[PDB]
């Protein structure tokens, strides 16, 4: 898994060398900057289900067609999914801030990504959707370097997902 | 080959894996029809999740066959 | 083009200039648009360092622009000798080795491995190298951890471009040359995708390997002498990417890293896609 | 490689020297900027995806035969590479912006691409074209960030043009 | 890999669940430590050479024989080997040090160490000797700096303490 | 040349991906602590003279035998040497703490050390005293981080001396 | 790998001690024989392909099996194989004669043959048996040349059948 | 181990072919050459013990501060120590002109000696001086090929120290 | 081209070491035994045609049928190329003992052997007749070590061609 701390220590490995100067400048960074990730998990953690919800359902007003029957959309156990979904990837999201590193995000969500999406016909679009609502919502309860932190995460999906 | 460590620096979860020995695998650098060596007929190589399957592949198509797959550790 | 005196006649060192030729520096006497010669699209001419300055100056104040200029001495030279890698040696690592059989493995294997690029006692691999000797590693994968070094990637990858690092590989890896751009494609794109720790894998993971110096051999140059499947041109590709014994693949050199092989020649042995 | 402290170094070092003071003051204003400078990677690596997606299509309305038969970027393959290589010159840019130096780029991203594009017969110009067209896309995000603290980028914002036109250039 | 942070994401992840407050509380405390930890680390690797060093002159003092024709560490070659594989340890012990877990240090470093130790006939008992006389000099360093401020280290004391002894008893 | 910022460039470049929030971080690390290194560095570059006749002094001190006949201490001509290189290792020493890595030691006084020191018969030894005694004074004339960065530093070639 | 001299050099250093003076005369009179050792070789190696020839005639003769369908030495590219390898056991043998030691024969030829054999289903015996046919006739030319100084070479013959049989019995 | 006779065989078993005439006349080589080899170590291994006191003596004169009290050539354990380690090449040197190759200076020596040096601060100098004044000795009992032999050897590890 | 002195060169410069004692010994039996090599070369080279009549002559009695017409044997262009062949092997023989190694033999004659003769469909059996003829003459123009050195490469041959 991807971390500042993991990384530094990988590179200082294969180099062969004991972890210098340089790399414990880099580990400082991480530490410093947690205070304000943790912040940011604080306040997604709170808030999830509503996220969620604001989300699912933005999704369909994007999409009408998907909530018509024969569609994806349509009967209770897609919702129930589409539901799980969204709340994973949160999930994932403050672990990664707290973790502090995309790592968690990478190898839960990232990895294999696009095969599993193109076997079960999911469009990454609406995902997106998804998240760009819940940016716009997260960018009423933070301020400042924490949300500058969620953001980054958030993002990185979104291009992930594209 | 018993592990002595983590071989491989990049990290994930390792196998080690016993395999019967085509001479095609590991022919010697000899004249005549190559000869896979004698002391190791079963070559015994840890490998990382991510190459295992590569590795599975192309044991295969030559000759030689998985004996047997343990977890490294 | 060879050049037949290094020294003009009056003592002076000559230099072997190219250039684009453009119509206004050579025309025919035709009528119509004056036109150049085709096949002198790339014109090289020999001159003294007394006129250099201005027969430069003159080509640069018409169209011409100087693809490069070169000592005619560097010029003029043998082709490199083959004498050395047209039996390449080969190293065999047993099981059970002694303690100098090891040695000489891990040499050749620096030495193939990094090109005649020197390895100093702080560059060089403890760890990797005490795996090899109690068994555990084989040449093979001794080999896959230098080409994941960073010492490798501080040469070969970071500096150059992946195009040059590919054909650099093609050479560390296996003795060929690459032959047609296709290679050197799916390897771009498998760097995009998957990432450098798994370009790396794909030569030694390859059929060609282990067909040749396929375990315990560490891997020798197959070129400059006649392979399977390997198109004539790329005989001659082998000859710009080995120039000599101590030549070397540098970083270290003025405009360290560029392309041995012209990509124009590539696409010569076969293009499509 | 080298980066915009390192260089300053390397020069003193010919000099065989300490460094001057007014060097150091050089390097102590870069370190202010930091946050400046971050900020505008950051945006850059956030957007990437989209600032290709967008040049592409206009670089297409643009130049049509490129996606018509017998054109460079037919067929899909060729159009696949196309959006690579956008995606890998934006990339190295980025890290250039980061180290605050042109060399990281000049190396590995064009040193060399201008041949190869010759050979292959892709129109070095149509790539040029791209990658203002990404230039100009970039920037855009660069400069009119969302829950940034407001002041004074420009002196980044043209930085980061240099690299781009670099780019252009070394290609052309 | 692994560290404190990765480790207790991974266990939230198998519950499902989202990271309970409490659990946030263990990690917003061990970033106050950091600047704590990390000394510690400086320590260890500012004094790296010594540290070996050291142990080895007081395990040879201790074990006249491994240095005797006919023992392990003798001749030569064997002798760097044997400094060679201490160093690396603590090098591993380090890292975990600052990772804030055992990991690392277990999965790289400790596994199969004992076989290989076994199979070329290498003492494990000397090893793990070794290993001990390392952790006191380490300590030694860690607990007594140089413009350090003064408090209390103890908490990472003990840490790093365990390191050394899982290594000392898997080698063992 | 490793410094902070080149390696996570290296290692995003080597992955073949865009540099993401997780090596920022990292970045973040080395800008924050700059204005303490920077400080240890001007208070070094001040003092260097100062700092240099005292090493020099000290290791005669420690080896008197090196000042007599037919030694290598003895004669201007080795004492100026002497004095030259202490001087090129304190330079290496300032210029990576501005660079915020060990890179420029390494390049230039580190690799190939060995050999050029048993060719020309240095004993690793001397150097060390120098740096010792330096380390003792500058542990006057700083405090706080900007001291303990110059530590590192100092030290990092002692260890890779001996 | 090791031979007469080396070894005794191995075994002297263990004790720790110089070579004892008995334990030179040993060497000072091995030296003595080279002449007659060297030839010994020599006459192998001259006669080769023949020995191996002649004893794969005989060695069919007697297990005709071998050489029908379903046997082991059939089909031809099986048949190469048994050819090969009888060589391969020879060269061996010759070194060793030479290095005055069986070790090089039996580290690089001899370990694990066997088993290699018995997973093939390869009849170990009929193996054993060849290498027996060997030695016979190869003695016959050791021990019968011309233009050779005449004299006793018997110490020499009776080291050549031991190297011989240590290869028929790991094999068997 | 590399002796003449051990090389050959290699050579021969890599190739995968059969000592033909050009390895014998090698090995004809090595063994002719035996006879003044060996007389050597006769005379070596004779005189050994008084070869060894003068050399360690000599050391002592060359750097006398060597036996100051806080020095390495102080104290008995080290003085004890400082007779081994010669008497261990003695040996060595013996060995390999019996095996007729460098082989055995090789593996016990030379293979490692540098970081053992460095790691306990043994400056090669010293075993260096040993040797001189040991082969200045030889340079008496010894004569014509005998001698020459013995030099080589003992020169060998000059060299590998130096 | 592998002779004596080119092998040891050769694994010197492998290794990347200097010629040591070692390489000597070997050197010093290739100048040793080349008195005697010599020597067969100059009785070789007299003697030359007068051995090759002999040899293609016996061929003929051992193969009567390729004397008949519509054979290999048959017509005088057939008989010259069979004279030169031998004539050639001869020479490289003759080289080898110059040389003081097989090198000469294995490039011109040995390498490719197998396949010329396969397209050709020259049968080895009779070279080896020529071969074995002119071994038992040579048995008594020399003697002692001349002898001997002759043989080997005679035989090598024989065991190439076979
Ligand atoms: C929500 C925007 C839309 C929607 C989603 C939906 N998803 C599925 C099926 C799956 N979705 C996933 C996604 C994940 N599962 C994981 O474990 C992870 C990583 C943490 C993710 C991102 C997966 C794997 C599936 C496949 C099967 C499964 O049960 O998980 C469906 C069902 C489609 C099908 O079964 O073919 C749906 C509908 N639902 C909506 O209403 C939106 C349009
Ligand atoms: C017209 C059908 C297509 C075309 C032609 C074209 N050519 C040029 C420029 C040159 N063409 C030549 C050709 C020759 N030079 C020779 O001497 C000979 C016969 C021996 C040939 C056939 C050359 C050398 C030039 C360059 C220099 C010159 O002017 O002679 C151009 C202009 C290129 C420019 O940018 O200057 C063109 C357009 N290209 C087309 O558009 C048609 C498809
Ligand atoms: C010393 C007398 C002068 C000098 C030499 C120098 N060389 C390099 C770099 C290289 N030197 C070589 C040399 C060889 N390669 C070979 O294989 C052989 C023969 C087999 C030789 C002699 C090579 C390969 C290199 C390149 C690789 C390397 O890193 O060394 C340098 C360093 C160049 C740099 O810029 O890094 C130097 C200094 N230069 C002097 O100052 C002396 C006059
Ligand atoms: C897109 C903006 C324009 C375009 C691009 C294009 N490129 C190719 C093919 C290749 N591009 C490269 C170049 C590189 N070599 C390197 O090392 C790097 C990284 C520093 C690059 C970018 C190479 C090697 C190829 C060859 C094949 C491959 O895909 O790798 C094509 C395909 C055409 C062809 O292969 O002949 C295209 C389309 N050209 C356009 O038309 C756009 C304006
Ligand atoms: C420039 C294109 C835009 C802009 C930037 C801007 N940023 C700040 C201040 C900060 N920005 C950051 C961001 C980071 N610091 C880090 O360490 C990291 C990596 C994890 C990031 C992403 C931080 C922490 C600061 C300081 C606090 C703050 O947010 O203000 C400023 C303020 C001025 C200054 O830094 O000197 C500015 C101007 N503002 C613009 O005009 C553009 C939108
Ligand atoms: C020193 C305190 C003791 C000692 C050590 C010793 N080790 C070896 C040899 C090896 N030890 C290792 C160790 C490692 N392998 C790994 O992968 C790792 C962890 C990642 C380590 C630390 C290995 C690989 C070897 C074998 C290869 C080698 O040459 O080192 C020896 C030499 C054994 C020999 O007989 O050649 C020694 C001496 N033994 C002692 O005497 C000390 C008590
Ligand atoms: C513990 C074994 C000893 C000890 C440690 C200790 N350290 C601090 C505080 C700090 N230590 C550092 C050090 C670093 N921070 C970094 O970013 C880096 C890498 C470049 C280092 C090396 C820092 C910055 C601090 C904060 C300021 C300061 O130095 O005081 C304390 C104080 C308490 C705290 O948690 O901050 C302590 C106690 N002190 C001892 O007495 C132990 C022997
Ligand atoms: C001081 C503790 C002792 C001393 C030093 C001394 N040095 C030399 C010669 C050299 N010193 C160096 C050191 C460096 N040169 C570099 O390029 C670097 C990296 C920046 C270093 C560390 C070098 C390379 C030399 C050799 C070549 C040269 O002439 O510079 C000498 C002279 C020894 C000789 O000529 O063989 C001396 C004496 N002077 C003393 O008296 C102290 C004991
Ligand atoms: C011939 C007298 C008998 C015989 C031989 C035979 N061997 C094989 C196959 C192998 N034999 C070996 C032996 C070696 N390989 C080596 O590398 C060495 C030297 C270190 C030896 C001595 C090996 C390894 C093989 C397996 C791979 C190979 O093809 O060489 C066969 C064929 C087995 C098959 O089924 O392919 C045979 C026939 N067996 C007989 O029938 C004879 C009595
Ligand atoms: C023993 C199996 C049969 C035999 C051997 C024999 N040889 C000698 C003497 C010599 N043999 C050689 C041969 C070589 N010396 C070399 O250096 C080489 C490689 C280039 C060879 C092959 C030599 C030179 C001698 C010395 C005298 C001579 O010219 O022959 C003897 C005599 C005893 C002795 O060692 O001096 C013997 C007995 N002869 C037989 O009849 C045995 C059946
Ligand atoms: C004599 C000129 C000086 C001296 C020597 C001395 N040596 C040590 C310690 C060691 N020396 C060696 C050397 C060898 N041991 C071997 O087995 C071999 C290869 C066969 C050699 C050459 C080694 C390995 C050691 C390390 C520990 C040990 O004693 O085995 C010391 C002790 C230093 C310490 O504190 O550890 C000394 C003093 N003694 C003198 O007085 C001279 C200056
Ligand atoms: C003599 C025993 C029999 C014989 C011989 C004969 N040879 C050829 C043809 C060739 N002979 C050789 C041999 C060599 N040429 C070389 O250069 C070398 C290496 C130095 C050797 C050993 C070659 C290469 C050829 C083929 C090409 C050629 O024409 O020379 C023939 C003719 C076969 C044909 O098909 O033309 C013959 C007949 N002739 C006899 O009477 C004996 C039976």
């Amino acid at each position: 898994m991807k971390t500042v701390i993991t990384e530094v220590i990988a590179s200082a490995d294969s180099q062969g060398r004991f972890l210098n100067n340089t790399e414990l400048q880099a580990a400082n960074g991480r530490f410093q900057r947690a205070t304000a990730s943790m912040e940011a998990a604080r306040a997604l953690t709170s808030n999830a289900d509503s996220l969620v919800k604001g989300a699912v359902q933005e999704v369909y007003n994007k999409f009408p067609y998907l909530t018509q029957p024969g569609q994806m959309g349509y009967g209770d156990t897609n919702q129930a999914k589409c539901a799980r979904d969204i709340s994973h990837y949160l999930r994932f999201i403050t672990y990664s801030l707290v973790a502090g590193g995309t790592g968690p995000l990478d190898d839960y969500i990232v990895a294999g990504l696009r095969e599993v999406n193109r076997t079960f016909n999911l469009s990454p679009s609406w995902y997106i959707e998804a998240l760009k609502h819940i940016k716009g919502k997260v960018g009423s309860q933070l301020s400042g370097q924490p949300l500058t932190e969620a953001n980054a995460y958030i993002d990185y999906c979104i291009n992930a997902l594209s | 080959s018993v592990l002595t460590g983590d071989n491989q620096q990049r990290g994930s979860k390792l196998f080690k894996i016993t395999i019967a020995l085509s001479p095609t695998l590991a022919h010697h650098p000899w004249p005549g029809l190559d000869t896979h060596e004698p002391s190791q007929s079963s070559y015994s190589t840890i490998v990382s999740l991510e190459r295992l399957l590569p590795e599975m592949t192309r044991i295969k198509r030559n000759g030689g066959r998985i004996l047997e797959i343990t977890e490294g550790e | 083009m060879n050049v037949l005196t290094t020294s003009s006649q009056r003592g002076g060192k000559l230099f072997k200039v190219t250039m684009t030729l453009s119509p206004a520096l050579s025309h025919h006497p035709w009528p119509s648009l004056d036109t150049y010669e085709p096949s002198q699209n790339s014109y090289s001419v020999v001159v003294p360092l007394d006129r250099l300055l201005a027969e430069m100056t003159y080509i640069k104040n018409k169209g011409g622009r100087v693809l490069d200029i070169s000592p005619a001495d560097l010029e003029a030279l043998g082709p490199p000798d083959i004498s050395s890698v047209a039996i390449p040696l080969k190293v065999e690592l047993w099981a059970k080795a002694d303690v100098s059989d090891v040695q000489a493995a891990i040499v050749a294997a620096y030495k193939q491995i990094f090109g005649n690029t020197y390895v100093l006692e702080s560059e060089r691999l403890t760890s990797a190298e005490s795996l090899l000797r109690n068994g555990s590693i084989s040449v093979r994968e001794f080999v896959r951890l230098l080409a994941k070094s960073e010492l490798y990637k501080e040469r070969f990858f970071f500096c150059t471009s992946n195009n040059r690092f590919t054909e650099l590989n093609f050479k560390h890896f296996l003795g060929r040359a690459p032959y047609n751009q296709s290679e050197i494609a799916a390897h771009l794109d498998r760097y995009q995708t998957f990432g450098y720790d798994a370009e790396i894998d794909s030569y030694i993971d390859s059929d060609e390997y282990i067909q040749a110096f396929g375990e315990n051999v560490v891997p020798y140059y197959r070129g400059f002498k006649s392979q399977s499947g390997q198109t004539v041109e790329s005989f001659n590709r082998m000859f710009k990417l080995y120039r000599g014994d101590a030549g070397s693949d540098t970083n270290l050199n003025l405009q360290g890293q560029k392309r041995r092989v012209d990509p124009k020649n590539l696409l010569r042995s076969g293009r499509g896609i | 490689m080298q980066d915009a402290f390192t260089k300053a170094i390397v020069a003193a070092d010919l000099r065989g020297s300490f460094l001057s003071e007014q060097e150091l003051n050089q390097l102590t204003n870069l370190v202010k900027e930091s946050n400046k400078r971050l900020d505008a990677v950051n945006a850059i690596t956030g957007n990437a995806a989209e600032i290709i997606s967008d040049a592409a299509h206009k670089l297409f309305a643009e130049q049509t035969d490129l996606i018509r038969p017998g054109g460079n970027a037919y067929p899909n393959r060729r159009m696949a590479a196309c959006l690579r290589d956008m995606e890998i010159i934006l990339r190295y840019v980025s890290y250039a912006l980061l180290a605050g130096d042109a060399s990281v780029l000049e190396d590995r991203c064009l040193n060399g691409l201008k041949e190869t594009y010759v050979a292959l017969g892709t129109p070095t110009r149509s790539v040029a074209r791209a990658v203002q067209l990404m230039k100009e896309t970039a920037i855009g995000y660069v400069n009119s960030p969302s829950g940034v603290t407001r002041g004074d980028c420009s002196a980044l914002v043209n930085e980061a043009a240099t690299y781009f036109d670099k780019a252009a250039a070394s290609i052309a």
